[PDB]
């Protein structure tokens, strides 16, 4: 939509020129080309819970997000303009689709989990300790379409796992399981230990046993 | 072929396949295959501990044995997997686990 790019600029200008120039262009040692990563990958960063760190680091915190869900599509369409990939699953309305993402398996939109992608997360959806500095994260803040598109838009030291590698179907119950998924007693106990026992056995000190 | 046995179901990757009488040339897929090096130059402290790795330098998440091949016959829980095999030819099975100890 031209509104869409329009706006996608003026946000994108603000933000991350710093690390992506110009046109979805990567700075050198500060951040990656954004031709190619798409509406889905924008939507897995600043919509998903990890939205890039100012600080350099080998993680991000999925810090609350800076850009409303107006921004975010604006923002997304600038990147899939500019670049051309993957986009975020959406309604038959025009919203990030998220109930529509939940899979019918949860048996094999399970077992999937186990093989593809369990093992860096938890069988539980808890999070995995990674690489360098890099952690796996607790997937229970993230909503159907966060979900979708940490497997499309493959994260960082996340496997990416294109249509074709994870269906469009398999997605969806890969979300319906990583979603299914997710003062007086101590101190009265010290007493009747500590000090009454210690109260007790120096009675039985000072007085006689008869 | 490459038998993945994971969390309750197969994967079959089809590593190579090469004919005596002389046919199929096939091949597995290298690529795939991504290490868990926690190498950072820096961990919690501030310097000096610069830790490589629990284990040869990685973290026991690493899964680098397992291989990873172009045609996979993954095993749904709801379909279950057929490693199809060629008749009267030599078939080598290369066997590994994803998560934990099991039995083929
Ligand atoms: C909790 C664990 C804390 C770690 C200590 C573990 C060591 C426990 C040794 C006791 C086991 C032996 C036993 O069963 O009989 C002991 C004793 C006497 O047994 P008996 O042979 O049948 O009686 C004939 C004796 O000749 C009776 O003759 P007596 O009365 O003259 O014997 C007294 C001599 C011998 O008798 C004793 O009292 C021995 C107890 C000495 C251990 C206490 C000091 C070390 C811990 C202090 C806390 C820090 O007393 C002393 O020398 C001074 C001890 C003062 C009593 C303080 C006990 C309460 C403090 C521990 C609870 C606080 C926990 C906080 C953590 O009975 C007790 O149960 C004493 C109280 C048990 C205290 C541990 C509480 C659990
Ligand atoms: C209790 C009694 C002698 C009754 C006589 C029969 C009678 C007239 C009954 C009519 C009343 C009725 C209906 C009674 C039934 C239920 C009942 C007793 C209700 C009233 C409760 C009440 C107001 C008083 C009961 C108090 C009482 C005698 C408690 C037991 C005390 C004794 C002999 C303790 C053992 C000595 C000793 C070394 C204790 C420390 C060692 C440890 C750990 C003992 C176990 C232990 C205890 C004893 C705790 O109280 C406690 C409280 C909170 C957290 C943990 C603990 C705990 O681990
Ligand atoms: C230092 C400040 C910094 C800011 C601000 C920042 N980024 Fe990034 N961005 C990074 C770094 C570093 C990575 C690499 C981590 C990763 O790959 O996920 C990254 C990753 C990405 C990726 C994933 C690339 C891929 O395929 O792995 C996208 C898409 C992205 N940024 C877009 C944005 C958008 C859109 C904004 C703001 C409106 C933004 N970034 C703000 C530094 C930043
Ligand atoms: C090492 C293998 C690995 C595989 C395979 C993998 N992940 Fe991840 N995942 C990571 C790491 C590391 C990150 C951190 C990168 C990031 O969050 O930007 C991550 C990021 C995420 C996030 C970030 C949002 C949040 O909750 O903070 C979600 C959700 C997620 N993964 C779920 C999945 C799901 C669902 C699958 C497959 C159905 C999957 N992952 C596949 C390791 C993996």
């Amino acid at each position: 939509q031209s509104a869409l790019l329009r706006t996608g600029k003026q946000l994108f200008e603000t933000s991350c020129v710093s690390c992506h120039g110009a046109n979805l262009q990567g700075v050198p040692d500060r951040g990656p080309s954004l031709i190619g990563t798409g509406e889905a990958a924008v939507y897995f960063q600043v919509s998903t819970g990890r939205m890039p760190a100012m600080r350099g680091e080998a993680q991000a915190p999925s810090k609350p997000p800076h850009f409303d869900e107006s921004q975010i599509d604006a923002l997304g369409a600038y990147v899939q303009a500019n670049g051309g990939g993957p986009t975020v699953p959406r309604d038959d309305h025009g919203a990030v689709a998220q109930e529509s993402l939940i899979g019918g398996d949860v048996a094999r939109g399970g077992d999937l989990f186990r093989l593809n992608c369990a093992s860096c997360h938890n069988f539980t959806g808890k999070g995995g300790a990674l690489s360098s500095g890099k952690y796996a994260p607790d997937l229970g803040d993230a909503n159907p379409a966060q979900i979708y598109t940490a497997m499309l838009t493959g994260p960082q030291n996340m496997p990416k796992f294109s249509d074709r590698q994870l269906t469009p179907d398999e997605k969806r119950d890969i979300v319906a399981y990583v979603r299914e998924s997710a003062g007086p007693a101590p101190e009265g106990m010290a007493m009747w230990i500590i000090g009454m026992v210690a109260a007790i056995g120096v009675a039985m000190w000072i007085g006689s046993r008869a | 072929i490459d038998v993945t046995a994971f969390q309750w179901n197969w994967k079959f990757g089809y590593q190579k396949i090469a004919f005596a009488d002389g046919s199929f040339d096939y091949d597995g897929a290298d690529p795939e295959r991504k290490e868990a090096m926690t190498s950072r130059p820096e961990g919690k402290d501030e310097h000096g501990i610069e830790k490589v790795g629990p284990i040869r330098g990685m973290t026991p998440e690493d899964r680098t044995y397992l291989n990873f091949d172009k045609i996979e016959t993954l095993g749904t829980s709801s379909e279950i997997p057929v490693l199809v095999l060629p008749a009267g030819k030599r078939i080598e099975f290369v066997l590994n686990s994803a998560d934990v100890i099991h039995g083929f």
